């Protein structure tokens, strides 16, 4: 039934805004306020303001009250938020929901729906598309009959990129690694996956790297 | 100004187990309290609300309770789709502030890594850059300490290393470091060595290449 569906994932200069939307489907979208939160890197939620669609009236904590504005479109049933003055401590993941109870007969806050989440990165780095480097097998055989390959993906800003292997046909022991920052100011990862290492060399593998802000799709084949 | 504090920081416990993590709240909010679960890349997920009462959806294993300022949320027979991070969440006053959060962590029978290495790639070398990356694969805990050396020389500030989130069919986690030089660094040296400690190691396995 109720799914709200977030904007894609940005990256602003220090200074600049940031305007983040979030899309609700399935209910009356006048009537049930919309909050917004976010998560700064292993900090926990902080909650930012919210907005009553039906009216457009807004209540932001006094500690964002002169940077973030909550902006409705009500026919297509969409709420916006746009935060200005973004810093380094803006990097957060941001998150839209469903008050609950200004719809209900209850007193609480309730977000029983929430979006999917929305990355923010705030950093001086321009956008740089990725190179990426193959991981070859080698006599890299342990649990007996079992080679390791991989693909680096190195030196891309912002986050995400999307990895995968053989168009998506490889899911089977597949760990693909969370980017690491580094003091260039550039993300790197790295994706592996476990095949038993007789097939190498009968079956070819190919890792699928997509870095959609740089417009960028490289296919690279990993052989021994 | 309602500051909310959650006891512990992570733990771990296995399938089955009853476990029970607290909510402080700094001032008095009655029953204004709730519960939300949420896996890493996912929404979160209203659990309890009104600080005892179950959210529809929610198995009947989840169990709240709590008045005042100290507030406990009680999972009786774990499931391993119920490890997540665990927050609450006071709706009696503005601001709306939340937790730190409970990482809840799946215990399983400690499994050994497979220690694989790799040289960096002839395409890379040609870019004038070299990335030495070494993988740690399937094992529990999440603690293992990785060490590069070169000639029996080892390095310090110039390796970067990232863990994988906890896996969902063996509860295992995968830990790759990449040690990062120049091209003419690379060159310079033979022995690329890559030891690891790890809990469920005996002795610390080296695994190595001379390229």
């Amino acid at each position: 039934q109720v799914q709200l569906v977030q904007s894609g994932p940005e990256a602003k200069k220090p200074g600049a805004s940031v305007k983040v939307s979030c899309q609700a489907s399935g209910y009356p979208f006048s009537g049930y306020y919309m909050h917004w939160l976010r998560q700064a890197p292993g900090q926990g939620l902080e909650w930012m303001g919210w907005m009553n669609p039906n009216s457009g009236g807004t209540k932001y904590a006094q500690r964002f009250q002169g940077r973030v504005t909550m902006t409705r479109d009500t026919s297509i049933s969409t709420a916006h938020m746009e935060l200005r003055g973004l810093r380094s401590d803006d990097t957060a993941v941001y998150y839209c929901a469903r008050d609950y109870c200004t719809g209900s007969s209850c007193y609480r806050t309730d977000y029983d729906y929430w979006g999917q989440g929305t990355l923010v990165t705030v950093s001086s780095a321009s956008t740089k598309g990725p190179s990426v480097f193959p991981l070859a097998p080698s006599s890299k055989s342990t649990s007996g009959g079992t080679a390791a390959l991989g693909c680096l993906v190195k030196d891309y800003f912002p986050e995400p990129v999307t990895v995968s292997w053989n168009s998506g046909a490889l899911t089977s022991g597949v760990h693909t690694f969370p980017a690491v920052l580094q003091s260039s100011g550039l993300y790197s990862l790295s994706s592996v996956v476990t095949v038993p290492s007789s097939s190498l060399g009968t079956q070819t593998y190919i890792c699928n790297v997509n870095h959609k802000p740089s417009n960028t799709k490289v296919d690279k084949k990993v052989e021994p | 100004d309602i500051q909310m504090t959650q006891s512990p920081s992570s733990l771990s416990a296995s399938v089955g187990d009853r476990v029970t993590i607290t909510c402080r709240a700094s001032q008095i909010i009655s029953t204004y309290l709730n519960w939300y679960q949420h896996k890493p890349g996912k929404a979160p997920k209203l659990l309890i609300k009104s600080a005892s009462t179950l959210q529809s959806g929610v198995p009947s294993r989840f169990s709240g309770s709590g008045s005042g300022t100290d507030f406990t949320l009680t999972i009786t027979s774990l499931q391993p789709e119920d490890f997540a991070t665990f927050y609450c969440q006071q709706s009696y006053r503005d601001p709306i502030t939340f937790g730190q959060g409970t990482r809840l962590e799946i215990k399983r029978t400690v499994a050994a890594p497979s220690v694989f290495i790799f040289p960096p790639s002839d395409e890379q070398l040609k870019s004038g850059t070299a990335s030495v990356v070494c993988l740690l694969n399937n094992f529990y805990p999440r603690e293992a300490k990785v060490q590069w050396k070169v000639d029996n020389a080892l390095q310090s500030g110039n390796s970067q290393e990232s863990v994988t989130e906890q896996d969902s069919k063996d509860s295992t986690y995968s830990l790759s470091s990449t040690l990062t030089l120049s091209k003419a660094d690379y060159e310079k040296h033979k022995v690329y060595a890559c030891e690891v400690t790890h809990q469920g190691l005996s002795s610390p396995v080296t695994k190595s290449f001379n390229r």
